[PDB]
């Protein structure tokens, strides 16, 4: 369960990435496929070049929705309810991957606002990806 | 699977630059901030009831310079990181008692601290490199698990 | 999530448990303590004979928990919220130690109802102690 | 480690009495249906929306006969299940790309399928050394993942 001061941190290093959702998303993906190769198999179709316009794409996509979950704190099952769909029921994703992608968000954050990820908001950024972890891993069948 | 040239020189030109100390302190920190049921492992370190404590707790401080700096002897053989390990494995084990999935995470936290501390050199293809060494150590921990 | 009908399953498959509680629950734990060896060192102080007194009534007190857990399966954080502070918060048992106990439930079930423990029932059980160590595991720090 | 005498004999003893086919075809038709994302490794077999459509699928049913089979082999190499089940690591890498986290799904679904077709031999001592099987047959298919 996320508290109240979990719910001002998360908001408050989520505003940091406010103008930069597209660049964040895009070095987020870049991460994963290179840290986790196995990752790859979902994006058959995709060009996986640097700073590709497909990458730049879906990273923006990624980002605006984990930007509207901030936003929807509160109701997370409403927030993401088309997108635990899409993800569990059409795509069949195997659920370990949603912890790669959450640690890769979390390198971003740590490069780019290394002060501001401090240990106790590190603790509620990592709360905050495992609960739109578990909302997307909520629908299998 | 053996490092490349191009994987040992990501890793071993950035290791160089990592203060060991500060890094280590840092990194059992979070962990034990960020995934409060590893406290019972140390109960006697004392003090870890919130993160302040933690952050003012010498004896954590302390300990955090010894895991990275075993952690860092793994840069000096790359070639044979489950055998160099395989004495703490079977401390951790024996022991301390510490259930082997824990080792992962804490691998996860040393990516964050030192990217945190070398963003410039913390690449792409630098976090790969370093993703397969805390995938290996991780896993030379765990194996003689029986 | 629980569906209505996972929520017919467990009841059902539940309710074969029903004049059972404390031989079902002791049993449950002889095969965690034997089976995952590990889980002793959070009761240093039982005596881990097959059917200890200890161990009986220990086996019981779990096995009323399920049962008040799946007459309340709506509102599963409602009904274990005390115990999820004893677990996480008082005894900070590791995350691991749910997943091992849940799998000997469902071994306890296998050996005495084989038939009962059809596929899209041990689908649906499993749905529902994963749905309770969640809840278990909700409360760290 | 190694398993002793009582070890073995409970698994040699029981392994005799278990039907492969009827065993092999319940535990693979129960992982597609607990776990469904599973579904996807096999998106060549046809028909797995529900879990009718997975119990009456005949190349499920054939599939799980070889991997019953396959895992029954472990108990005439107790002595070296990593090294028997190397190549098949290496295929399920590389060939069909199986995230390693799931050998363990299986695994527990096969303790549960022996659990329910030999209730009187699944004892409590006899289910301790199942158990240590199957989290070693896991490990070796997971041990040539790089
Ligand atoms: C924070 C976690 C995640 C969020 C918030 C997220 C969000 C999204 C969004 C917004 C879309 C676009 C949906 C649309 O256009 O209607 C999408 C599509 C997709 N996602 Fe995710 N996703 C996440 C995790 C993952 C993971 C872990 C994988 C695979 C490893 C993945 C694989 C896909 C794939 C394959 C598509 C289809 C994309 C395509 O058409 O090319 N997602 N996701
Ligand atoms: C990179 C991963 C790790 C490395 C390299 C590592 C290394 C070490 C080292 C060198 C020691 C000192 C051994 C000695 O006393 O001679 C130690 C002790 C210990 N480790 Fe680890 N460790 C790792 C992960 C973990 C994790 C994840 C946990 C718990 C969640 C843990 C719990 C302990 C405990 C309890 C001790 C004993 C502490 C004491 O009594 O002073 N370690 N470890
Ligand atoms: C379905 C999962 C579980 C349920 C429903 C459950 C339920 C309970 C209940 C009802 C109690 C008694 C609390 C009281 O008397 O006020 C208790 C105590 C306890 N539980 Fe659990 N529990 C579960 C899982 C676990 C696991 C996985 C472990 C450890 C591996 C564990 C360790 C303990 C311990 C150490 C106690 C203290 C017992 C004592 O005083 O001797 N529990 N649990
Ligand atoms: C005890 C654990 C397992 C054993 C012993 C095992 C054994 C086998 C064997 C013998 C084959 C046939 C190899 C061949 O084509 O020559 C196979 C194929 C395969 N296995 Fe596994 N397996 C295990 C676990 C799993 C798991 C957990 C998954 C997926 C979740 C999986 C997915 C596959 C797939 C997709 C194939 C290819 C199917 C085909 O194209 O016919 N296996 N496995």
């Amino acid at each position: 369960v996320l508290s109240m001061e979990d719910k001002s941190n998360v908001k408050a290093i989520w505003g940091k990435a406010s103008g930069h959702l597209e660049e964040y998303g895009a070095e987020a993906l870049e991460r994963m496929f290179c840290a986790y190769p196995q990752t790859k198999i979902y994006f058959p179709h995709f060009d996986m070049s640097h700073n590709s316009a497909q990458i730049r794409a879906h990273g923006k996509k990624v980002f605006s929705a984990l930007h509207e979950a901030v936003n929807h704190i509160d109701d997370l099952p409403g927030a993401l309810c088309r997108l635990s769909e899409l993800h569990a029921h059409s795509l069949r994703v195997d659920p370990v991957n949603f912890k790669f992608l959450a640690h890769c968000v979390l390198v971003v954050f740590a490069i780019h606002h290394p002060s501001a990820l401090s240990p106790e908001i590190h603790a509620s950024l990592d709360k905050f990806l495992c609960a739109v972890s578990a909302v997307l891993t909520s629908k299998y069948r | 699977a053996s490092f490349d040239a191009h994987e040992r020189k990501f890793i071993v030109d950035l290791w160089a630059k990592v203060d060991v100390a500060q890094c280590g302190a840092d990194a059992l920190s979070r962990m034990l901030i960020v995934y409060p049921w590893k406290r019972r492992y140390f109960e006697h370190f004392g003090k870890m009831c919130n993160a302040h404590d933690i952050l003012h707790n010498s004896k954590v401080q302390e300990h955090g310079k010894k895991v990275l700096a075993s952690f860092g002897e793994a840069v000096k053989h790359l070639d044979n990181i489950k055998g160099h390990f395989a004495n703490l494995s079977k401390l951790h084990c024996e022991k301390f008692h510490v259930d082997p999935e824990n080792f992962k995470l804490l691998g996860d936290i040393i990516i964050i601290v030192l990217a945190a501390h070398h963003p410039e050199d913390f690449s792409v293809e630098c976090h790969a490199a370093f993703q397969k060494l805390v995938r290996q150590v991780a896993a030379a921990l765990a194996a003689e698990y029986h």
